[PDB]
RNA sequence: CCAUGAUAAGGAUUAUAAAUUGAAAGUGUUAAUAUCAUAAUCAAAAUUUAUUAUUUAUAUUAAAUAUGUAUGUGUAGAUAAAAUAAGAA
């Protein structure tokens, strides 16, 4: 991995409401489905997410169905639980990434970047070469030079 | 020339003074924050940090995964299935009446950073441990996958009479 | 100037600005026409005259017509004078052709590097001098492999100077 | 648009003062000076860290074989000559030739603070334990 | 058509490391290069900084120069060859005609009477075929002749 | 601006190509950008296969035209080729809103904004 | 060529205005009177042309222009009858009627409801449009001390215009007249209009091989020394070369002997020195401007005065300045300008040896302008050699001994007899002296305080590289030599395997241009561009730091004040 | 202007704080002048060259009365040391003097050997205002 | 020699260390001896200089 | 790679013919060409901005040559410049001042022909009239001043002013 | 230095078609009140002013002279901008 630094972290909704510019560039999506493929893995959550965005994209410039008075609001709470329900499916994909991306690291001997956990490697938030000289979030100190995750030979 | 034993001007001058905290207006205290990890919850640390998966990794992968198909290594690749496995059981309907909270209107002007902090506090509180909407354990039946190594193509000699 | 600056004070160096801003003169002629008998009845500008021609002004040439543009002087009278010479003095080197062959420009060939066909002998040159010599080589190799455990190439056919 | 004020006048014996003060600044500045010029080729002589990122290939590689081997027996003398410094480093590297086009490319080097400190560092706090007094621009150990 | 980076991303609010977004002066930009226009950390504006490093046209220029760089580098390590001047009547039949400067005329085609319709700037000549003519001293050939494969011959893509 | 010269191929082996390069390279192999020139094809329930395309820029060039808004200009231009050749096809490529052309700009580049474009200056209370 | 495509002459107006339509109707406007006046001209011009095909003399003159080259196509002296040239004359003048009344014709055309000015078919003259000059000025509408931000938000773009139309006539022939009503319509132009006059005409220029004459390359070249910065102002001439036209006849000479010196025929010699029958020592003659040997104005051998027996007026050693000054024909500010010697230690000479006759006085011989001596080629043959001289074989042999094979020779020297020589050094070149001339007084107050040598560096400077930095330095910087460097097979010969037969890969006869397209200084040490992105990332080069500058652009200041000292059209097209 | 510093404080307005292109701000004031650099030394605030001669102002051009303060981008000579004669330059509050001979000095422009800007604030020209916010800098003690 | 091409050439023979005075702990400069006084030069102006 | 440039004399080749060296020799003395010896080989770039179709910005030409160390003081660039003379520079040095039409005539000139006598401009007329106006109300709010005293404090032998209030 | 004029900034309900998301209510320099004074850049210069988007860790000072300081858990309070070839319901 060639992205080394220090980062700052969003919050999964925010994330999934880039839509069509980052969470569903289709490029993006593309190289996450050749990385589960390669794993002998079924893409089972990132085909839900490209079917509920293409359609997302597909009708991004009309105008929501006709809104009926209701005391009930049996409509906006229905169309509500539709909503959370894709922001769920969407959850658990970008989970899924994250995951995935940190495990097969573990495999290619490859070094994220600063404070992230590789789940059988740094349990603790891997960190080398940061601005500060103290691990971030242990406020222990850095070892110089940067910690080695992986046994010598390539 | 021939450095003086006294400087009369020049030590005589008020100190400036260090600064007593960092980041905006030097006033920030040092503090856990948002931004902060926990690396106890879950596989990933949470919120997760950025991640990029470039196409040089791809083939890194790649190889890799060829090396290890004919070194006749099946367990890796019986991690990764059950990793899959477990996270990718289809999350179930919520129930009417079950949305995220948003932030409360009239508490705080438009253009305030308690919007985010919110947010961010809010997804720190849920983690991927306690999403209850997707069915992950021993309990659940996964229709759609094999359940253990016996039953995946590797094993195939088993299989026959 | 017809508008403003025609008729007052400043029309005079108004007036002369503009001339010596226009003071730019372009000369061209074909080099269809500079192949003509000549008076001796040599071919004035001949293929190899037109080769040194074309090299001698690089820029000053394009769709077979020489272009020369004079604004060394103020004046348009002058640089006519200045344009003339230029030319008379360009085509007077780029006759040197009619000369004999010495004077003929050489003709730039990309030459290929030597193609793979005739890279492959290169494994093979000096054969046996080259395997009689590994054998002996070995030798030493073996010889050395007995003290220590790895055997550099400058232990053996690899010459470093000490000092 | 307000007219603007005028401004009070200088004061008294200041001139005095601040002749003192620049005057005396300047022969403060030639210790300054000295002391860093001292510090900085004192720096340029003595050894450095290797600048090389050995999280990297082809570095990561035992040091028994590969890249190292290359090193120990062909550039040593060399590469020790040079102390270490990043830059001369990077160019004998070009200029061996065995792994010619990857120095840039493939291969992945400290940046360019921690390539400087001495050699025998252990934490990274020595980035921020060098000298202050000092005004090399980071060049000081 | 190529898809890298030719311009300099404008200044703005500082950007930050994160999903869709880099610090801009961040190594991965460039080829490194960008280390050369890198003031780094809390830089303090009052008293602190190198001008030259924030300003957008200076900033573009040594970007410019570095893409050119890229091209020039690309487009020598293309060539596998020399130019080689060579007096007019001992050259290939195809070169004995009159040819233009660079830029100068229209580009122009070998030779279309016999149906070869190709740049003559961008033909390539083998040195093996010039061997008579380049190395004439040497008596006995240096290069041995090149071997032509018969377009006749029943070979195994002919399925015989 | 894009301008597309149709021909149709009776050898069945068609083309599209842009300034002089194969589409595939053009557009990079980015499929959901291809499609796009592909869907008049299908809209006038054509073989792509029977026609030849090769589309010239005449707007600002740059070094890769690959990018959604100008696959849609691309898509635009063969369909308006596409009419012209076949004249019927009009009326199934109009309906499927192919033919139409939208009006949308960047802003004006502009002193007032921070970064030229839309984001006023800061503003502080006195 | 035939119909729209081409004429004698052609003119063409810009015309100018602040609005577009003011431009589009004034266009109209003179199009229609150049319309009318062209209709005017062309036709009298073709009556004129009529008549002469109708019938009329030759010239004597044109006659004898017709027939002056020794050697026509034929490869003999040509004789053109009056009945042929009179046949060629009406050639071309059948030419002219066709384009007169192509002109004419098209004049015709555009009629009110039919006219259409901007197709070149449809009428003469015709209009072409020109891009609008459009400047956009961009600026504060605010006046305000207090803030910036106001300032910016406040911000107006307002454009100067200029409009361009442009009207184009080509005539088959120049006439005086139509320039003068065209040159005039500047007079009757329309409101606030202006316009341009690109005149492009046909004219014959004449190249002498008289003045700029065909040569052999000197036997010394001239390298790249002569071409540094200054060197336009000093080490060169303005051309032509001064060749003397006049010639004086030494003692023991004859007309042909004064002509195979000058390098001529006996008949041109007796030709432009016609006034005289016989040629007699020490006389003043004139040099057929076709000779080969011709001499340049002070050759580049200085004249020495020796102090010797002089004069009666010691007939010992000569003494005094201005006797010189008489000896040499000079002033005497002159004599002393030459010697810086001889000016510093005393007027009277002291103790001083010579003097050194300013440049003025200095004659060429043909003795000290023309190469004794010529190289001789690998594949030379004596009549190879000979054809190149313009010698006969003969005279070629008896100087060089009656050697047949030239092959041992590096050298043949050469006849006196030959034609075709080799200057010594090229002519065009400033001779020293001259460069001299103008330094003086400082080359004299080099000897006064002894001045051997000023150092332009510190002692130990190559030590640091990047330190010392004069500004005609360049990055990146190239590196010192290698020995076996230049390609594998070398470089293994020397240094990986020593027993090796090939020292050096097959290296073509030929010049082989490593840098290319670029010429580069032969003999000089060079670097090839890099491959290698590491190398270049690596290497020593820079980036801007300060302000950046253009030569030309910095006239013009900066991308937004955009200095425009007339408003022609972006597009506007010199002529 | 705000307060008049000097003639121009009644002609100039400030504008905010407003951008100027690239190293063009209108008064030239080098804060930046004496800025400690050791490796740099030689070529920072210098001539770009060590080849070029030394400016006019290191030369009597004419015939002089004689001069108050020599110009500040007159390079300290060797000879500025040793003959021990007065050498001005004009700063703030009047002028520098350079009484103090060193050789450390010579070869850098004395617009290099004098600090701009004071650390040393006379309150006496400051309004009570001014000093108040001096304060708030932490640069006046109180 | 500046940090760019040749910085590790530069040596402590570079360095007038009789000039000034150091302290023997910290290995750092504390004053400066007198530049000017004792100085001896046959060559204030350049050798080639007679004024 | 690093090379030796190298040039073969026409001479020593068997066919003799016209090295391209020369002929740029030849090319530097006709329109004279300042060579410069110091010209890296290793530098040639094209710039790719303008001199490729590719980029909105394409002048055909090399509109900058890319050296990033490249100033106004470098005496090469002080050869190839443009000298200020007869440029826009001047036509803002003699038509732009602060009353135009002292660019067209002598202010002078003009108003002793169309007129019969010199004008006054036109602020100095109001200050004039309203000096006529307010002295023939107040008087002594004023105050004499002059180019030379030496008029008013040694006045002729006659001048009486009448005195007044 | 008293000595009138005049143009800025400032989003809150005339909408989608063949169509603009910037306004009059006045922000230093401008035309009738006069009765202390020469204050104006042509270089190289002195921070107190509400009204300003800077480069954050692989490679880092060559041409007009060009910024030495603030590493500290993206961390107080309080603030800024945007629905316009982009993607928000
Ligand atoms: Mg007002």
């Amino acid at each position: 991995n060639t992205f080394l630094t220090s980062s700052v972290a969003t919050p999964p909704i925010s994330v999934i409401r880039t839509g069509p510019k980052w969470w569903a560039d289709p490029e993006r999506m593309v190289r996450q489905k050749l990385m589960y493929f390669t794993l002998g893995v079924d893409q089972l959550p990132l085909r839900r997410t490209a079917v509920i965005q293409r359609d997302l994209q597909r009708f991004h410039m009309c105008k929501p169905p006709p809104r009926v008075g209701d005391s009930t609001g049996y409509k906006r709470s229905r169309a509500a639980q539709l909503n959370t329900w894709y922001r769920r499916i969407q959850y658990q994909e970008y989970h899924m990434q994250h995951l995935f991306t940190r495990h097969v690291w573990g495999l290619l001997r490859v070094y994220p970047g600063n404070t992230t956990k590789i789940q059988g490697k740094a349990d603790d938030g891997y960190v080398g070469y940061d601005s500060v000289p103290f691990h971030r979030y242990n406020r222990a100190p850095l070892p110089f030079p940067a910690r080695e995750l992986y046994e010598r030979r390539k | 020339t021939a450095t003086p034993e006294r400087f009369s001007v020049l030590g005589t001058t008020h100190p400036k003074p260090k600064r007593t905290g960092f980041g905006r207006n030097n006033k920030m205290r040092s503090k856990p924050s948002d931004n902060v990890a926990w690396y106890d919850k879950g596989p990933v640390e949470w919120l997760p940090r950025p991640v990029r998966l470039t196409y040089d990794h791809l083939d890194q992968l790649q190889q890799w995964t060829m090396r290890a198909t004919l070194d006749g290594r099946t367990e890796e690749f019986n991690r990764i299935r059950d990793l899959h496995r477990e996270w990718s059981q289809h999350p179930l309907m919520p129930v009417l009446g079950d949305v995220e909270p948003k932030f409360p209107l009239n508490l705080f002007k438009q253009n305030h950073r308690a919007k985010k902090r919110f947010l961010v506090r809010w997804h720190k509180a849920n983690t991927p441990a306690n999403w209850l909407w997707m069915p992950r354990g021993p309990t659940v039946v996964t229709p759609l996958h094999r359940t253990n190594p016996t039953q995946y193509p590797e094993n195939w000699k088993q299989m026959v009479q | 100037d017809n508008l403003q600056y025609k008729r007052y004070d400043w029309q005079g160096w108004y007036q002369r600005m503009l001339d010596v801003h226009n003071r730019n003169v372009s000369l061209r002629c074909r080099i269809c026409d500079l192949q003509r008998l000549d008076g001796n009845g040599v071919q004035f500008v001949d293929m190899q005259t037109e080769r040194r021609l074309r090299i001698l002004a690089q820029h000053r040439v394009g769709m077979g017509v020489l272009k020369l543009d004079a604004d060394k002087y103020e004046d348009q009278a002058d640089n006519v004078t200045f344009g003339t010479t230029k030319l008379s003095e360009l085509l007077a080197d780029a006759r040197k052709a009619q000369l004999g062959e010495e004077y003929w420009p050489s003709v730039e060939l990309k030459v290929r590097k030597p193609s793979g066909q005739s890279k492959a002998h290169y494994s093979l040159i000096d054969n046996e001098r080259i395997e009689k010599r590994s054998r002996e080589l070995y030798e030493k190799y073996r010889d050395a492999k007995k003290r220590s455990l790895f055997v550099t190439p400058m232990e053996t056919w690899l010459e470093v100077k000490g000092m | 648009w307000a007219k603007p004020k005028k401004r009070p006048k200088v004061g008294q014996g200041f001139h005095e003062k601040a002749q003192k003060w620049r005057e005396e600044y300047l022969l403060d500045r030639h210790r300054a000076l000295a002391d860093s010029l001292r510090a900085y080729v004192e720096f340029s002589t003595s050894k450095r860290v290797e600048p090389w990122d050995a999280r990297f290939k082809p570095f990561d590689r035992i040091e028994k074989d590969g890249v190292y081997v290359l090193m120990r027996y062909m550039m040593e003398e060399k590469l020790q000559l040079c102390n270490y410094h990043h830059r001369p480093v990077k160019r004998l590297f070009c200029n061996i030739g065995l792994m010619g086009p990857q120095i840039t490319t493939k291969a992945r080097w400290k940046p360019y603070r921690f390539a400087t400190n001495p050699a025998g560092t252990s934490k990274a706090e020595r980035m921020y334990q060098r000298d202050k007094t000092v005004y090399t621009h980071g060049h000081n150990d | 058509v190529s898809t890298g980076e030719f311009d300099h991303p404008p200044f703005q609010f500082r950007q930050r490391h994160t999903f869709n977004t880099t610090p801009l002066h961040d190594a991965n930009r460039f080829g490194g290069r960008t280390a050369y226009l890198r003031e780094i950390g809390p830089v303090n504006i009052k008293k602190q900084g190198r001008r030259f490093k924030k300003d957008p046209r200076t900033v573009q220029f040594n970007v410019d120069v570095w893409c050119a760089q890229q091209t020039l580098r690309k487009r020598w390590k293309q060539r596998d060859w020399e130019v080689i001047e060579i007096p007019f009547r001992l050259v290939p039949r195809e070169q004995q005609r009159v040819i233009p400067e660079l830029y100068t005329d229209i580009p122009q085609m070998t030779d279309p009477a016999r149906n070869d319709f190709s740049n003559i700037r961008n033909k390539v000549y083998d040195r093996e075929e010039l061997q008579g003519v380049l190395f004439p001293a040497a008596g006995a050939m240096l290069y041995p002749p090149l071997q032509r494969v018969d377009k006749q011959a029943m070979t195994l893509d002919k399925y015989l | 601006h894009f301008t597309a010269l149709l021909r149709e191929n009776r050898d069945h082996n068609g083309i599209i190509t842009v300034m002089g390069k194969p589409l595939s390279l053009v557009l990079d192999n980015k499929a959901w950008l291809m499609e796009m020139v592909l869907m008049p094809f299908d809209e006038a329930n054509l073989d792509y296969r029977d026609f030849d395309a090769h589309i010239v820029s005449e707007g600002h060039a740059m070094p890769s035209i690959a990018n959604e808004i100008a696959a849609f200009a691309l898509r635009m231009a063969v369909a308006n080729a596409l009419v012209k050749l076949i004249p019927l096809t009009r009326i199934p490529l109009k309906k499927s809103g192919l033919l139409s052309v939208d009006r949308r700009r960047e802003r004006g580049q502009f002193p007032g904004y921070l970064d030229g474009k839309k984001v006023k200056r800061r503003f502080a209370k006195r | 060529e035939d119909g729209i495509r081409g004429s004698e002459v052609t003119y063409k107006i810009v015309l100018e205005g602040f609005w577009d339509h003011h431009v589009m109707k004034l266009a109209e406007d003179v199009c229609m009177f150049l319309k009318d006046v062209g209709r005017q001209i062309v036709e009298e011009k073709l009556v004129a042309v009529r008549r002469l095909l109708q019938g009329g003399a030759v010239d004597p003159e044109l006659l004898a222009a017709f027939n002056c080259a020794r050697a026509g196509p034929f490869g003999g002296l040509d004789e053109y009858d009056k009945e042929e040239v009179a046949n060629f004359l009406r050639s071309d003048l059948r030419r002219l009627e066709e384009q007169c009344l192509s002109v004419i014709n098209r004049c015709n055309v555009p009629v009110p409801g039919a006219t259409n000015i901007y197709d070149p078919h449809t009428s003469w003259p015709h209009v072409e449009k020109l891009e609008p000059w459009v400047r956009m000025a961009e600026f504060w509408t605010s006046s305000s001390d207090t803030s910036f931000t106001e300032l910016e938000m406040s911000t107006a773009h307002y454009e100067f215009r200029k409009f361009f139309r442009v009207i184009i006539c080509k005539l088959p022939f120049q006439s005086t007249e139509f320039e003068k009503r065209m040159y005039d319509i500047r007079h009757w132009l329309h409101r606030q209009t202006s316009c341009e006059f690109h005149t492009i005409y046909r004219r014959n220029v004449i190249h002498d091989s008289a003045v700029f004459p065909t040569e052999h390359d000197p036997a010394t070249p001239t390298t790249h020394e002569h071409h540094r910065m200054f060197s336009f102002a000093l080490d060169w001439q303005s051309a032509p070369v001064n060749r003397l036209s006049t010639d004086t006849v030494h003692e023991g000479e004859s007309w042909d002997a004064v002509a195979q010196r000058l390098g001529c025929s006996v008949g041109e010699l007796k030709d432009a020195n016609a006034e005289r029958e016989t040629i007699e020592a020490g006389v003043v003659i004139n040099v057929p401007v076709t000779a080969t040997r011709r001499l340049t104005s002070f050759g580049a051998t200085p004249l020495v005065l020796p102090l010797k027996t002089t004069s009666a007026k010691d007939g010992e050693r000569i003494r005094t300045w201005e006797e010189a000054a008489a000896i040499l024909d000079c002033t005497v500010e002159e004599l002393q300008q030459c010697n810086g010697h001889a000016a510093l230690t005393y007027q009277k000479k002291e103790s001083e040896t010579e003097l050194v006759a300013p440049l003025s006085c200095w004659t060429s011989t043909s003795e000290s302008e023309f190469s004794p001596v010529e190289r001789v080629h690998a594949n030379d043959t004596l009549v190879a050699i000979a054809r190149r001289l313009q010698c006969s074989e003969e005279a070629l042999r008896a100087v060089n001994d009656g050697i047949t094979d030239v092959s041992g020779l590096d050298f043949v020297r050469v006849p006196p007899e030959a034609r075709r020589p080799r200057r010594l050094v090229e002519p065009q070149l400033r001779p020293q002296a001259a460069t001299d001339a103008l330094l003086a007084r400082t080359i004299a107050e080099e000897e006064t305080f002894k001045l051997k040598s000023i150092p332009h560096l510190p002692q130990n400077a190559e030590r640091f590289p990047h330190e010392y930095h004069t500004p005609t330095s360049r990055f990146p910087p190239t590196p010192s030599e290698t020995p076996a460097t230049q390609d594998w097979m070398a470089y293994t010969a020397k240094y990986l395997d020593k027993q090796f037969t090939i020292s050096a890969e097959p290296a073509p006869v030929y010049n082989v241009n490593k840098l290319w397209p670029m010429q580069q200084i032969p003999g000089k040490v060079d670097q090839t561009p890099f491959e290698e992105d590491q190398t270049w990332l690596l290497h020593s080069i820079p980036v801007q730091q300060l302000e950046m500058h253009h030569h030309e652009k910095d006239l013009q200041d900066l991308p937004f004040i955009n200095h425009e000292q007339f408003p022609r059209s972006l597009e506007w097209n010199a002529p | 202007l705000k307060i008049a510093k000097s003639a121009f404080g009644f002609y100039l307005a400030r504008r905010g704080q407003r951008k100027y292109p690239f190293l063009r701000r209108p008064h030239i004031k080098n804060t930046h002048s004496m800025n400690p650099s050791a490796p740099y030394f030689w070529s920072f605030m210098t001539a770009k060259s060590q080849m070029a001669f030394l400016p006019e102002e290191n030369y009597i051009t004419g015939d002089w009365t004689g001069k108050f303060f020599v110009s500040k981008r007159q390079v300290y000579t060797l000879q500025h040391a040793t003959s021990g004669a007065k050498v001005r330059v004009k700063s703030f509050p009047s002028i520098f003097e350079f009484n103090s001979p060193s050789r450390w000095n010579i070869g850098k422009e004395m617009n290099t050997l004098t600090k701009p800007r004071m650390d040393l604030i006379d309150e006496q020209m400051l309004t009570k205002k001014q000093r108040l916010d001096y304060v708030r800098a932490g640069l006046l003690p109180k | 020699n500046r940090p760019e091409v040749a910085m590790h050439r530069n040596t402590v023979g570079l360095l007038p260390a009789h000039m000034w005075e150091t302290d023997k702990k910290t290995g750092k400069v504390k004053s400066v001896k007198d530049s000017v006084r004792d100085y001896q030069t046959k060559t204030p102006y350049p050798k080639w200089v007679q004024l | 790679g690093v090379h030796r440039v190298g040039y073969t004399h026409p001479s020593t080749l068997p066919v003799p013919c016209a090295q391209r060296w020369d002929l740029r020799l030849a090319r530097a003395r006709i329109f004279q060409e300042y060579i410069e010896e110091k010209a890296p080989g290793a530098w040639q770039l094209e710039d790719e901005r303008s001199m490729s179709p590719e980029f909105k910005t394409f002048t055909g030409y090399p509109m900058r040559d890319m050296r990033p160390g490249y100033g106004q003081n470098l005496p090469d660039y002080i050869m190839k410049k443009r000298l200020p003379n007869n440029t826009h520079y001047e036509l803002f040095a003699r038509r732009d001042i602060p009353n135009e039409d002292n660019a067209m005539y002598g202010k002078y000139l003009y108003d002793m022909t169309v007129h019969g006598t010199s004008l006054p401009s036109t602020y100095r007329m109001h200050k004039d009239i309203n000096k006529a106006q307010r002295n023939d109300r107040k008087l002594s709010g004023n105050r004499f001043k002059v180019l030379c005293s030496s008029g008013a404090k040694n006045p002729p032998s006659g001048w009486e002013p009448i005195p007044d209030a």
